[PDB]
């Protein structure tokens, strides 16, 4: 069934389970051609698979090569972010594929569904949270490794750093959450927030900063005013 | 022409045969239906004054046997059986003509409704969805439940439809997943024309006796099935042209057949809407489409 603020602790279970986040696959800009129409221009892109309950992220790089002389492009993402989720699964060994895929969008349940056939056991389902994966692009090291791409590659991260090793599951996947949701609503002040101090440094094997953990409280607390912030701003509240 | 006789009528019920019906009385004299056209297939389906529930039916062929309806009061049914001693049977009718306790046919020589109805439709093949070989003839009512319905429970008592599934490794050729779910030429023609029906009068008997069955008996599983296999077709790029011909003609039948009061459990809305206006055949079913919009707008 779809996934919701009731059944929201069923991720942090020990039952396997990815999300797959789409939004991030068709990237374009638009501008305008010598005659004045408009025209888009693809940029990499990435497919956001995650295991919500160890932080593993599998991020497939998507080459704009793929989209070469191909139609119905954005059509054409969904069934490609399926083919590829299901390379993923395929590639693991039977104990590490997942018992559930949770798709952020309700649009790539039958393309998944499709491309999974082969799996009957693992259920596809959707989720109504409105989860912000899709500021992942909006993490500088993500960010760089798919822009940098000169073929489709594969690039693994944990994106809970090493939090796991101090907080449960559920705080860590809360905490990337606010994060994320921060990042989505302003980015430029949610980045302020996370780097003004030059002196809390990110690891060569990490994501975010080397907060401890009173500091990691001070930024949540900043996370949390800046998206109240926002969101009066945006409904004049 | 031939005859259909009742050894009596001991409840009040409407008795249909085809597209007709009328109401006879608890114990009134009535004793079968007479002037039944040979050459097609035919039904004849109960409705008990106490029970607007279960509506049943027997499917048959006169060309088959001597066929008659008696009571059954343990089961509580008008029950079909089979006469075997020619004499004895065109004795019987010949008796109740003469006494002219027979109701006729009702065709009006104009009208071709029950053969556009039933082109397709054949006594054997009805007779493999519903399997009960000892009998010439096939029980159907409201209740009985589909193959497929039962794989999500008597299997003695099921319709053995063809199981059409679109998310399914039959209808999805590896390696073309997005072309085969968006294009179901390959299922309709491979798999289900080439492989399973061997051609489209099989095909199209089905679809029509499965919308027969949801017409006269409110059955559920029928209607799916019908539904499945016209959206099987307009989901296909690529079709026999005849075959589009031949589905638009069947189609505007049935449409214009049905029941006013039931074109809302009966008429599927998304699949109505993507076989006339979104799918492939969005422009070849020029009769169904017309008939659609000037009948049931609301549904669109």
């Amino acid at each position: 069934g779809a996934m919701n603020s009731s059944n929201y602790a069923e991720l942090f279970n020990n039952d396997i389970k990815l999300f797959v986040d789409d939004t991030n696959v068709y990237r374009v800009t638009v501008h305008k051609t010598f005659e004045g129409n408009v025209a888009t221009k693809a940029i990499n892109g990435c497919i956001f698979t995650l295991n919500p309950k160890t932080g593993h992220l599998f991020l497939k790089i998507i080459h704009t090569s793929v989209w070469a002389g191909q139609k119905r492009l954005s059509q054409l993402a969904k069934w490609k972010t399926a083919e590829e989720v299901s390379a993923l699964v395929r590639s693991l060994p039977k104990e590490e594929q997942p018992k559930q895929i949770i798709v952020t969008r309700k649009a790539m349940l039958d393309p998944l569904e499709v491309h999974m056939l082969d799996f009957p056991n693992i259920a596809i389902r959707p989720t109504e949270l409105r989860l912000p994966f899709s500021a992942a692009m909006s993490i500088d090291k993500l960010s760089d490794v798919v822009m940098k791409a000169t073929e489709p590659q594969m690039v693994l991260f944990n994106i809970y750093d090493d939090w796991l090793d101090r907080i449960s599951s559920y705080t860590a996947f809360s905490r990337l959450t606010l994060l994320l949701r921060a990042l989505k609503t302003n980015e430029e002040s949610a980045k302020m927030i996370l780097l003004s101090d030059p002196t809390i440094t990110i690891k060569s094997y990490h994501l975010w900063p080397s907060f401890t953990d009173e500091q990691w409280i001070t930024i949540e607390s900043q996370m949390r005013d800046l998206i109240l912030t926002e969101y009066g701003r945006k409904y004049n509240v | 022409m031939n005859t259909v006789p009742f050894t009596s009528a001991p409840i009040e019920v409407t008795i249909g045969i085809d597209q007709y019906s009328f109401n006879v009385k608890e114990n009134q004299p009535f004793h079968g239906i007479k002037d039944i056209p040979i050459g097609h297939v035919h039904v004849i389906h109960f409705q008990h004054a106490d029970n607007s529930s279960m509506r049943y039916g027997y499917w048959f062929d006169c060309r088959m046997g001597n066929f008659y309806i008696q009571y059954d009061p343990k089961d509580g049914l008008y029950k079909m059986m089979e006469e075997r001693d020619g004499a004895k049977f065109e004795n019987i009718v010949h008796n109740f003509k003469e006494r002219q306790m027979m109701v006729s046919y009702p065709k009006i020589d104009e009208d071709d409704t029950w053969y556009n109805l039933t082109e397709f439709v054949q006594m054997d093949k009805i007779r493999k969805i519903v399997r009960k070989d000892e009998n010439q003839f096939s029980y159907v009512d409201s209740s009985m439940t589909t193959v497929q319905e039962n794989e999500l429970s008597d299997p003695a008592h099921s319709l053995n439809y063809t199981v059409i599934n679109f998310k399914s490794r039959e209808a999805i050729r590896p390696g073309h997943e997005m072309e085969d779910f968006l294009d179901k030429s390959y299922y309709l023609n491979t798999v289900m024309l080439q492989g399973i029906f061997k051609n489209s009068s099989n095909y199209f008997g089905e679809l029509q006796f499965a919308f027969l069955n949801a017409m006269f008996f409110g059955n559920y599983g029928s209607s799916l099935q019908w539904h499945a296999m016209i959206e099987l077709i307009c989901s296909s790029a690529t079709v026999p042209k005849h075959m589009l011909d031949k589905l638009d003609e069947i189609l505007y039948y049935q449409i214009k057949t049905l029941p006013e009061q039931y074109s809302d459990i009966l008429l599927n809305e998304r699949v109505w809407n993507i076989c006339l206006y979104s799918s492939f055949q969005k422009n070849s079913l020029h009769n169904t489409e017309k008939i659609m919009e000037n009948k049931y707008p609301e549904l669109l």
